[PDB]
């Protein structure tokens, strides 16, 4: 099954847990850390607030996008794959180009 | 110091002192020829000269002379 | 006596009759001990203060001697 | 008697503890863990905030959604059945197709 | 006396302190614990919030409520009769036909 | 001198401290605990809040209202009278007929 | 030089550290206590707040108000005086005629 | 250079800690204690909240100023001179005349 | 890969870790702090929040700012190279001429 975001929440796939050359030819043992780079997946429609209808999400299904691993970022289990939800507000930009 | 009221901050060329020469070693600084007048150091000799004077205890009277020698002749 | 704001009304009418003043307290701490010494040092107003004589009932009774002798009011 | 959430509440009921299964063949053994997905049994009319009526929730009777087992939700009792109830806010997506 | 709820609050009289039943044929001796269903008596006007006028409550004098025990909820003594006062924000639905 | 409270604040005089009869014919001995029942003296304008203008309050001088002893009671002494002020908002209810 | 209070701020002098008669006849000691009563001294404009131009205040230069002695009251020194600082939002009361 | 606040953002400059003559004739000496009053070198233009354009500030670049040093007051260093940056919310008042 | 910030986001690279000449001719040895001033890389749209379509922010791309080290502002890893991302919130003030 694949999901549905309730407006206003995203849903991103984590990328790689410190991808093993940080610095450059040196590769990073597991230095107790996790990644903050994900993509995209599925998108709502947009946040109510302020009553006026639903503006619609700046995030397309599919983008590279950097976030902040807050509190409001929760971790789920969609037919085995690690997959995050949070609210657009938790993510703070697009690695683009 | 402090008790006083100065922060080292307000403090300008004319606080400090001057010598001609000093040297320390693993555990022993000297200070030879002070920039301070004959009057001032005569003046502060003859100060703690009452010290021992009116120093009424034995061990009191140990380290008065000591810093008398530190100012006048030597040790 | 911590609190040096407790002095001002008074050290400032000392400051007016251009008399030195003796403070004997039951105690001069830190805060205002401190302040005192800033202030008389810099030619302010001439100031000392010295512990009450005693301790437990009688420093209260033997400070109110002292009041008598001088004519003035146990604070 | 069957409930009746009072607007922005959603009425859900927990599905199952672990699914003896998780990773594939391997049976696990209960881990100490919850369920965080749910189906719908009643909705409320809406969210009043912002005065201007009442704007009805985008969640109809009997979807199977994942929620935030937050401070927000409680645990009730309904004929003997164990339900929960906790508003829009703290469900977070649809589990469609 | 009879009361009067001022706007936005409503009163309540709880029911049974677990109606020794739970289960079915099995008599759960009292296992520290307290009611959270409850009888309508009065009710205010509405929410004065936004400004505009009153809006009323949606809860009609004589309902069988749940509510969240919550910080909010007040004890008081009425001709002698155990009564709560809270507001609309703390009734979480109706149990109906 | 009469009081005069500045919008939104009500100036309330407590009642009796537990009136010696609580169930019926049994004198409560005085068992640690204050009242909160009181009358009104005098009542400001209204919540200047969301600008528009001022709405007046729905206490009138004079009735016999239920409040919660919160936080933002204070505590005052008038002509050497015991009184209390507060906003509407600690206050609950109206004890009518 | 006199002070310029910057809209929604209030400038009140204290008045008498438990003036020694509370009760009537009896001259009460320093028991550790301050005065709640103050006088208006100077007063800004109005709140900003809501956009909407700036509503000025109810207070008039030179009433005698009551205040709590909050947090968001600060003390300062004027020619040497002992003054006061807090918004309007901190006073509670006037004691007209 | 000189500094460019970034709207509703103030910039002072402090007085003097506890100017030595506190009361009158008596020189305060340092008593662990520091200046609230400063002043004004650079103002933003207004502040940005409820959409409507930008409303300036009531601090004409120059005053002499009373604040509050509280959490959103930084301190910060320009040409090696020691000044301080917040916003409007953070002054008191004016010091005319 | 160059970045693209998330509306109301600015992206920011910090300068000298205390460049080594505080006070004038004295060199200050590393003494434990951390630079306050950055340049700017990329800014977003600007702020969503009271709806009313999306206001522009006040820096432009290249603008040598002071901001305030806080939580919101978080470090992130660019091609191999140091770089910040806060909001406008977080920014003080500019450096011109």
């Amino acid at each position: 099954m694949n999901i549905r975001p309730l407006h206003d929440r995203v849903i991103v796939k984590r990328k790689e847990v410190e991808t093993k050359s940080a610095g450059g030819i040196v590769l990073t043992g597991s230095a107790a850390a996790k990644s903050t780079r994900g993509e995209v997946l599925a998108v709502g429609n947009g946040r109510i607030l302020e009553n006026g209808e639903v503006k619609p999400l700046d995030v397309k299904v599919g983008d590279i996008v950097i976030f902040n691993d807050g509190y409001g970022v929760k971790s789920e289990k969609i037919d085995n794959e690690e997959v995050l939800i949070m609210s657009e507000s938790d993510i703070l930009a697009i690695v683009e180009a | 110091s402090e008790e006083i009221g100065m922060e080292l901050e307000k403090a300008t060329l004319e606080d400090l002192g001057q010598a001609k020469r000093v040297v320390i070693n693993k555990d022993t600084t000297t200070i030879i020829d002070g920039v301070g007048e004959e009057a001032a150091i005569q003046g502060r000799v003859a100060q703690i000269r009452q010290q021992i004077e009116e120093a009424t205890s034995d061990y009191d009277r140990e380290k008065l002379q000591e810093r008398v020698a530190k100012l006048a002749g030597g040790v | 006596i911590s609190n040096i704001r407790e002095m001002l009304p008074v050290l400032e009418a000392v400051a007016k009759a251009g008399k030195p003043l003796l403070i004997i307290a039951e105690d001069v701490e830190g805060e205002a001990l401190a302040t005192l010494v800033v202030n008389t040092m810099r030619g302010i107003v001439k100031v000392a203060a010295v512990k009450a004589p005693g301790f437990g009932d009688r420093r209260k009774a033997m400070l109110q001697d002292i009041a008598t002798l001088t004519g003035g009011t146990v604070i």
